[PDB]
């Protein structure tokens, strides 16, 4: 992954217009409906049993938008990762419990609620520079578990 | 394991797909081929690029796979006896790049289907995508 | 899936470990521990060290349940029933922990087994250890 | 993995007296034996099809020996790796056609070969150490496929 000093301007040109909203707890919703073990770290919110509702759901759609502009940070310093993730990598460890199989998880969902939003805009060419990401920001938040 | 609801919201989406299969499967193919590099070596022989009448050729036999996949979904075990003895065998596929496949025919998908792919949806078709990659995968040891 | 030889195979190794299932049980749950960091995560109650009755009182509940699962080998779906309702329900332990579990209590296994952990049946030993794994894993989706 | 100066002592200490053979060649056959689909790179030689002759097996042996042999370069190397495993990484890829996933597979077997030949003085402690050392090798190998 030493990434075309361009699929950058493209891995970024089409993050730009990443509406931070619809689509982050569209990612959110789409991991708990999906993979329905991750709504373990999450009746901190409520009604998660028919998926209708968790897309119905505020907490989730705040949630969501939260995990969303964390991972944008990420997306616009993708050189040295490790760096901007390292004190979220520390805390989602140490505070949080999470399954850091559920990173993985996520991301593989988002290069989905993405290329769903794009359709056609959403490539082969740009799929393996977002799987080239997603999977980077997991191995950065993916870190300082001992 | 498969709900009514299962056999159900997978037959929606597989029926929008239509005479179209074999044009997603092979589009799917690619972008595995694509995002990882990996799984490119189960395939030294066929010419990789945009091109490649040996990936659309070849991903008409996947989606013509997937098709009789949908209508065989009680016995599913039974459908795939030969195409997976074939998995088994043979082409000797590693049981991880099934889930790199799913994955690039999930997302596929989403992008020619947005409207008919809610998420009950991405939800049935992973569900099946799995079952299919279970199935292929099961006469190993 | 499991051959009168995997049924077989799998009965000299689990009867070897005899009295000594939750010994040594409790001691791949500790390499696990050890080996992934990861895993600790669906354990933040538990008092982790070489110590931990948490650990031991913990490691004999899971080989009480791997003895009952050789018994009920022809039907572990059933045997294993409640056992996999919990880790669905409740627990929700992703599937892929179980995969680091079989391995930390494969090689446990190889160690106070080395005459009688031949490789015919290394292979029998990992095929009850992933059966079971997708039994538990089941009750998801 | 910034590991004590220290478990490379261990790492080290325990790899010294890998003889070099018993040993290659039971990770080899162990293989080939339990992951079955891995058999496949190799009608290149003869009869793997009941253990006893896998193991029986010269070529096997023989090969067994050259992958623990380029292992050692590795483990005595474990700083910068992904540079002594590069050009194997390179010829993995573009001469070999080898499922990267078949490198994660052999270390798991190597670090139950090693478990199996050490007992009581492969521990938790050192298996921690190993399982650290494995997936690193498997990593630098797994580098260059493009
Ligand atoms: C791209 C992936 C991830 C990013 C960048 C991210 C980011 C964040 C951020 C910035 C917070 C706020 C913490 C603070 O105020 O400092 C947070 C909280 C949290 N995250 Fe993550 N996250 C990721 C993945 C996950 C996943 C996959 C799970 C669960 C499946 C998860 C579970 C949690 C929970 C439970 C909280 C706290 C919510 C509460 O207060 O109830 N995260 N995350
Ligand atoms: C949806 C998943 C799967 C289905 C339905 C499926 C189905 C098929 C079918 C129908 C064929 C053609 C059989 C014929 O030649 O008569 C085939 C061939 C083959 N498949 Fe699979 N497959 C699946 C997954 C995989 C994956 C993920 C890979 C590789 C990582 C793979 C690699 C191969 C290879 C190498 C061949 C040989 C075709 C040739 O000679 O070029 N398959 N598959
Ligand atoms: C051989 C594999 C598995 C078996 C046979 C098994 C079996 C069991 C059994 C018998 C219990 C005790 C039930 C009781 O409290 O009445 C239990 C509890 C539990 N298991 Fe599993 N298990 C397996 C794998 C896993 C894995 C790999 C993890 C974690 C990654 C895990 C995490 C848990 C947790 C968190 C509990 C709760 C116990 C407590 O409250 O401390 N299990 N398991
Ligand atoms: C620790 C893991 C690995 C190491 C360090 C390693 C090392 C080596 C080395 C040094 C060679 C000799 C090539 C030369 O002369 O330059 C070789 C050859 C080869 N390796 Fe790897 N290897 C690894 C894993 C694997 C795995 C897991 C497979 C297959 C499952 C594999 C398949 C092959 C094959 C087929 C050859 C050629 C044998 C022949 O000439 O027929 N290797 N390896």
């Amino acid at each position: 992954v030493q990434l075309s000093g361009e699929e950058k301007a493209a891995v970024l040109a089409l993050w730009d217009k990443v509406n931070e909203e619809e689509v982050g707890g569209e990612a959110l919703g789409r991991l708990l409906v999906v993979y329905p073990w991750t709504q373990r770290f999450f009746d901190s919110f409520g009604d998660l049993s028919n998926p209708g509702a968790v897309m119905g759901n505020p907490k989730v759609k705040a949630h969501g938008k939260k995990v969303l502009h964390s991972f944008g940070e990420g997306v616009h310093h993708l050189d040295n990762l490790k760096g901007t993730f390292a004190a979220l990598s520390e805390l989602h460890c140490d505070k949080l419990h999470v399954d850091p199989e559920n990173f993985r998880l996520l991301g593989n969902v988002l290069a989905l609620v993405v290329a769903r939003h794009f359709g056609k805009d959403f490539t082969p060419e740009l799929q393996a520079s977002y799987q080239k990401v997603v999977a980077g920001v997991a191995n950065a938040l993916a870190h300082k578990y001992h | 394991v498969l709900s009514a609801a299962d056999k159900t919201n997978v037959k929606a989406a597989w029926s929008k797909v239509g005479g179209h299969a074999g044009e997603y499967g092979a589009e799917a193919l690619e972008r595995m081929f694509l995002g990882f590099p990996t799984t490119k070596t189960y395939f030294p022989h066929f010419d990789l690029s945009h091109g490649s009448a040996q990936v659309k050729a070849h991903g008409k036999k996947v989606a013509d796979g997937l098709t009789l996949a949908v209508g065989h979904l009680d016995d599913l075990p039974g459908a795939l006896s030969d195409l997976s003895n074939l998995h088994a065998h043979k082409l000797r596929v590693d049981p991880v790049n099934f889930k790199l496949l799913s994955h690039c025919l999930l997302s596929t998908l989403a992008v020619h289907l947005p409207n008919d792919f809610t998420p009950a949806v991405h939800a049935s078709l992973d569900k099946f995508l799995s079952s299919v990659s279970t199935v292929l995968t099961s006469k190993y040891r």
